[PDB]
C-alpha cells in the first residue's frame, strides 16, 4: 500500500565544460546549429570532423593541429569535444604547457613521458593460480642446511590436493606468516601469495579473536583465468625503469624509497618497442594509439618548442592537439625574437592550424540557457536578455558566473526563478575584468 | 454470464473469507519499496 523509497547518494558537480557532450555533428559532415552542449564555430566542428577519423583511422602517426583563438571561444571545448567523441577506449592525456618545468628529470624527457603515456594497448593475458586453505605445510631439505622444495596441501571446496613449489613461494609464506587453516591465493606467473585470514570453519575456537574469516574457496585448486587489461607503453616503460615485481629483497626494498622519477634512455624504449611488436604479431596485443592534449602551448620554453621537431617526426608519435590564445608574442626564453602565438615558426610549419572566431550575441543566450540549465535554474526571458546585454557589454564568461549566486538570492526570498531584478543586482555586487581596470586607474596614485 | 457462473457455482461449493471467521486478527499491513539501479546494473541494462 503505503509506497517508499530512498536516495542518499549525492549528485556530481558541474565543472566548467560539463555540458560538452561531443562534436554534433551530421552523416555528411557539416556542423548543426546546436546539438550535444554546442553552438556555432561550424567552421572550427567541421574541421574537428576530420581529425576524429584521423585518429580512428589509426594509420598516420606523428600530426599536430594548432587551435588559435581569442580567449572564451571555446578551444579547450573543442578539445573535450573531440575527447568526448573518441570514447572511453582511446587514451586521451590533457597535459599543460607550463608542467615541462620539473626540479627532478629535465624538460625535453617530459615531453617523451607524455607521448608514451598517450598510446595505449590491450593485452589478453592468461594467469595460472592456486587457491584455497592450507593444510599442511613442509620445507624440503637438501644438500649444504638449504631448501629446495616446499610441500603445500591446499584443500577447496571440490577436494585436496598436494602441490611442489620452488623455495621463493616458501619465503613467502613465511613472510606473510601463513600457517595451517589461513586461506591463500597464490599465482605462478610472479609469484605473488596473497593471505585473505583463517577460514570460517574456525569460528567458535576462539571467544575473542582479530583475525577475519573467509569462507573456504569453491572450484578447483589450480586454475587458469583470462585477463584482459589496458596498459600504455608508460606504464610498461616506468615498470621496467625501477622495477618493483619479484618476491626478492631488492624490489621489496625497492617498494619503501622515495618514488624519485629518472631519465629513461634511448635502449629500454627500443627494447620495449620490439616486445610490444612480439606481442602483436602473436595475435594478443592490440596497439590503440590516442590523442595528447597539450593545453597553452604558448609558454614551452624554447627547448621544448624544438624538441618537438625531431620528437613529432618520429613514426611512434601520437596525433598532438595544440592550444594558443595569444597574439604576436616574445618567445619565452629568447627574450628578443617575437612569433605568432608565441610558437615559432620552424615548429609552427608542421602545425595545421583551426582558427576560431568570437562569438555573435544571438550565440550567447543560448550558452547561457544550455549553461543554465545544465546548472539545474530556472531563468525568465527577460532576466536572460539582460544577461545576454551584460555579455555582449563585457563577456560571456561573465555572465555564465552570474547564473548561479542570482539563483542564490533567488532562493534566500522564495523565489524559483532569476529575475531581472536578482541579475541587476549581481552584477552591482561583483565587478567586471575591465570595470576594475577602470576603478583602479581612477586610484592607481594611491595603490 | 457472471451472474449465471456465480448461481451455477453456488450450490456446490462454499466460501468464508477473513471478516467471517477472523475475530481478532489484525488487517496485515502491505508495503512496496522502490529500489533504484547500480551504476554496473545500468551498463549491463545499457547493453541490453
Ligand atoms: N561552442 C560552444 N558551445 C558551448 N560552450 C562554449 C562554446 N565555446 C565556448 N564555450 C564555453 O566558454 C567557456 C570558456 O571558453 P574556453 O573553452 O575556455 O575557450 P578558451 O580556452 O579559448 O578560453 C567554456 O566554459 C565553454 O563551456
Amino acid at each position: 500500500k503505503i509506497e517508499e523509497v530512498k536516495s542518499t547518494t549525492k549528485t556530481q558537480r558541474i565543472a566548467s565544460h560539463s555540458h560538452v557532450k561531443g562534436l554534433g555533428l551530421d552523416e555528411s559532415g557539416l556542423a548543426k546549429q546546436a546539438a550535444s552542449g554546442l553552438v556555432g564555430q561550424e567552421n572550427a566542428r567541421e574541421a574537428c570532423g576530420v581529425i576524429v577519423e584521423l585518429i580512428k583511422s589509426k594509420k598516420m602517426a606523428g600530426r599536430a593541429v594548432l587551435l588559435a583563438g581569442p580567449p572564451g571561444t571555446g578551444k579547450t571545448a573543442l578539445a573535450l569535444a573531440i575527447a568526448q567523441e573518441l570514447g572511453s577506449k582511446v587514451p586521451f592525456c590533457p597535459m599543460v604547457g607550463s608542467e615541462v618545468y620539473s626540479t627532478e628529470i629535465k624538460k625535453t624527457e617530459v615531453l617523451m613521458e607524455n607521448f608514451r603515456r598517450a598510446i595505449g594497448l590491450r593485452i589478453k593475458e592468461t594467469k595460472e593460480v592456486y587457491e584455497g586453505e592450507v593444510t599442511e605445510l613442509t620445507p624440503c631439505e637438501t644438500e649444504n642446511k638449504t631448501i629446495s622444495h616446499v610441500i603445500i596441501g591446499l584443500k577447496t571446496a571440490k577436494g585436496t590436493k598436494q602441490l611442489k613449489l620452488d623455495p621463493s613461494i616458501f619465503e613467502s609464506l613465511q613472510k606473510e606468516r601463513v600457517e595451517a587453516g589461513d586461506v591463500i591465493y597464490i599465482e605462478a606467473n610472479s609469484g605473488a601469495v596473497k593471505r585473505q585470514g583463517r577460514c570460517d570453519t574456525y569460528a567458535t575456537e576462539f571467544d575473542l579473536e582479530a583475525e577475519e574469516y573467509v569462507p573456504l574457496p569453491k572450484g578447483d585448486v589450480h586454475k587458469k583465468k583470462e585477463i584482459i587489461q589496458d596498459v600504455t607503453l608508460h606504464d610498461l616503460d616506468v615498470a621496467n625503469a625501477r622495477p618493483q615485481g619479484g618476491q626478492d629483497i631488492l624490489s621489496m626494498m625497492g617498494q619503501l624509497m622515495k618514488p624519485k622519477k629518472t631519465e629513461i634512455t634511448d635502449k629500454l624504449r627500443g627494447e620495449i618497442n620490439k616486445v610490444v611488436n612480439k606481442y602483436i604479431d602473436q595475435g594478443i596485443a592490440e596497439l590503440v594509439p590516442g590523442v595528447l592534449f597539450v593545453d597553452e602551448v604558448h609558454m614551452l620554453d624554447i627547448e621544448c618548442f624544438t624538441y618537438l621537431h625531431r620528437a613529432l617526426e618520429s613514426s611512434i608519435a601520437p596525433i598532438v592537439i595544440f592550444a594558443s590564445n595569444r597574439g604576436n608574442c616574445v618567445i619565452r626564453g629568447t627574450e628578443d625574437i617575437t612569433s605568432p602565438h608565441g610558437i615559432p615558426l620552424d615548429l609552427l610549419d608542421r602545425v595545421m592550424i583551426i582558427r576560431t572566431m568570437l562569438y555573435t550575441p544571438q550565440e550567447m543566450k543560448q550558452i547561457i540557457k544550455i549553461r543554465a540549465q545544465t546548472e539545474g535554474i530556472n531563468i525568465s526571458e527577460e532576466a536572460l536578455n539582460h544577461l545576454g546585454e551584460i555579455g555582449t557589454k563585457t563577456t560571456l564568461r561573465y555572465s555564465v558566473q552570474l547564473l548561479t549566486p542570482a539563483n542564490l538570492l533567488a532562493k534566500i526570498n522564495g523565489k524559483d526563478s532569476i529575475e531581472k531584478e536578482h541579475v541587476e543586482e549581481i552584477s552591482e555586487l561583483f565587478y567586471d575584468a575591465k570595470s576594475s581596470a577602470k576603478i583602479l586607474a581612477d586610484q592607481q596614485d594611491k595603490y | 454470464q457472471l451472474s449465471r457462473l456465480h448461481m451455477i457455482l453456488k450450490p456446490f461449493m462454499l466460501r468464508r473469507i477473513k471478516k467471517d471467521v477472523e475475530n481478532e486478527l489484525s488487517d496485515k499491513i502491505e508495503i512496496l519499496m522502490y529500489c533504484q539501479l547500480t551504476s554496473r546494473q545500468k551498463l549491463l541494462y545499457q547493453a541490453l
